[PDB]
């Protein structure tokens, strides 16, 4: 009850969510930057601070150069990861590391040295009684209610496609593909640009971020949806300035997420989201196929598009055997999934067997991670 | 007595329900194993996919431990320092299933069940650390 509670930490490339297991959302949402000056800086109401974490960092992000640790999913940044950690827990959740266990999350397939090296700095740089670290579509699933299945999670900087079989993820059969919202919101305003638009100050770069999530949408055809552009009328929608101007955005609504389908419209060569669902589920145990198309879940902030359950059934439905029975899921609170999966899972008090503790780690050093994380 | 007392200590906590040492050297052959359960009767073939060049296939196709249907989750079982290939056994019929780590360490092929609900790292680690002390022992 409250003070004691393992913290949930999530770490995703553009956003951080942590809170307190048993509880249904995150206590603190916040961006993942960290943003120091670059002109000795400080506000005479703070101290001679110049890494500002988080939101504090948003909302000077104009005067400040930012770095971003987690990228792709994986940390770049070992001390600004370092500052995140640090400023969650001292001033996000306002808790003390050495009395309460934390889950940290991490990326499907994330190098070796990593997940030592976050069981290192969470034991000896934080002094935490115990830990896990769960993979993030793992959590995706469990919260859903469902232990077999494949989960597509896209964040900011990565989609993966991830079979699990019982509570285990299939490490061979997990794809990974860099093209997840900030390509989304990038192509949105060079397509916005080339219709001689003008997102030229700082903030306003910010603001192509919100035309993005209020007004894309996923076509389910895209072919019949673009000459249902051309019968326009009711397709195009404004967006307001700061500056008091007007935006018109009309087929570039549904162009936008489409690039998620065909990486093309990118520039890259990739497949689409809805064939490496289908290239994971080829890959696994031919018993459990039949299981992973029937649970195939989406989580993640770039799943959140209209129509994305529709055209990701409609397109898996094609590429299948035409027997089987496809089901895609995709619960309304998956913005949080890997949040709330985690929160479920490490307030269980089958959990508290399950944890790495101070006492292991001592035995083993941080290699452990290896054997107790799956 | 002897390999014996490794097996009888595997078992000595109340979370695995079966455990083996098998000599994958020249003819496989097991060297102890909790008497009348599945490793008992594991096979060579079944040893060869264990420790065979082909890396790969047992993901679609899966292997047998006994007649035992088993997943493939990890393998890192050539791979040095780690050793380890982690398992889950196929149901039919609603039965339980159970995770599985087999070690390979110089000569021995420690394999070792967790009991239904048993979490994959309590066995990965436990067979992990009885297996060191084979290769801490030119075994
Ligand atoms: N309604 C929406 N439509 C489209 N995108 C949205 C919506 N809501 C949030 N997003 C996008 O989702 C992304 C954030 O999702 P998420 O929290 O899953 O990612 P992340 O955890 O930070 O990243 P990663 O998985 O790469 O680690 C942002 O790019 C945001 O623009
Ligand atoms: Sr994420």
């Amino acid at each position: 009850d409250d003070d004691i509670a393992a913290l949930v930490v999530d770490n995703g490339s553009g956003m951080c969510k942590a809170g307190f297991a048993g509880d249904d959302a995150p206590r603190a949402v916040f961006p993942s930057i960290v943003g120091r000056p670059r002109h000795q800086g400080v506000m005479v109401g703070m101290g001679q601070k110049d890494s500002y974490v988080g939101d504090e960092a948003q909302s000077k992000r104009g005067i400040l150069t930012l770095k971003y640790p987690i990228e792709h999913g994986i940390v770049t940044n070992w001390d600004d990861m370092e500052k995140i950690w640090h400023h969650t827990f001292y001033n996000e959740l306002r808790v003390a590391p050495e009395e309460h266990p934390v889950l940290l999350t991490e990326a499907p397939l994330n190098p070796k040295a990593n997940r030592e090296k976050m069981t290192q700095i969470m034991f000896e740089t934080f002094n935490t009684p115990a830990m896990y670290v769960a993979i993030q579509a793992v959590l995706s699933l469990y919260a859903s209610g469902r232990t077999t299945g494949i989960v597509m999670d896209s964040g900011d900087g990565v989609t993966h496609t991830v079979p699990i079989y019982e509570g285990y993820a299939l490490p061979h059969a997990i794809l990974r593909l860099d093209l997840a919202g900030r390509d989304l919101t990038d192509y949105l305003m060079k397509i916005l640009t080339e219709r001689g638009y003008s997102f030229t100050t700082t903030a306003e770069r910010e603001i192509v971020r919100d035309i993005k999530e209020k007004l894309c949408y996923v076509a389910l055809d895209f072919e019949q949806e673009m000459a249902t552009a051309a019968s326009s009328s009711s397709l195009e929608k404004s967006y307001e300035l700061p500056d008091g101007q007007v935006i018109t955005i009309g087929n570039e609504r549904f162009r936008c997420p489409e690039a998620l389908f065909q990486p093309s419209f990118l520039g890259m060569e990739s497949c689409g989201i809805h064939e490496t669902t289908f290239n994971s589920i080829m890959k696994c145990d031919v018993d459990i196929r039949k299981d992973l198309y029937a649970n195939t879940v989406l989580s993640g902030g770039t799943t959140m598009y209209p129509g994305i359950a529709d055209r990701m059934q409609k397109e898996i439905t094609a590429l299948a055997p035409s027997t089987m029975k496809i089901k895609i899921i995709a619960p309304p609170e998956r913005k949080y999934s890997v949040w709330i999966g985690g929160s479920i899972l490490a307030s269980l008090s089958t959990f508290q067997q399950m944890w790495i503790s101070k006492q292991e780690y001592d035995e083993s050093g941080p290699s452990i991670v290896h054997r107790k994380c799956f | 007595a002897g390999w014996n007392a490794y097996i009888d200590n595997l078992m000595a906590d109340g979370t695995c329900q079966d455990a083996a040492i098998v000599g994958y050297k020249d003819s496989p052959s097991v060297w102890a194993a909790v008497p009348g359960k599945t490793f008992v009767n594991i096979t060579p073939a079944e040893v060869g996919i264990l420790v065979g060049k082909d890396r790969s296939s047992f993901f679609v196709n899966g292997l047998t431990l006994g007649g035992q249907k088993c997943s493939v989750i990890r393998d890192s079982l050539l791979q040095d320092g780690e050793f380890t290939m982690d398992l889950r056994t196929k149901s039919t019929g609603g039965a339980p299933t159970f995770n599985i780590t087999v070690t390979m360490t110089a000569k021995t092929l420690v394999l070792l069940m967790g009991k239904e609900g048993v979490h994959g790292g309590m066995i990965n680690k436990k067979c992990y650390e009885m297996a060191s002390h084979l290769r801490r022992s030119q075994y």
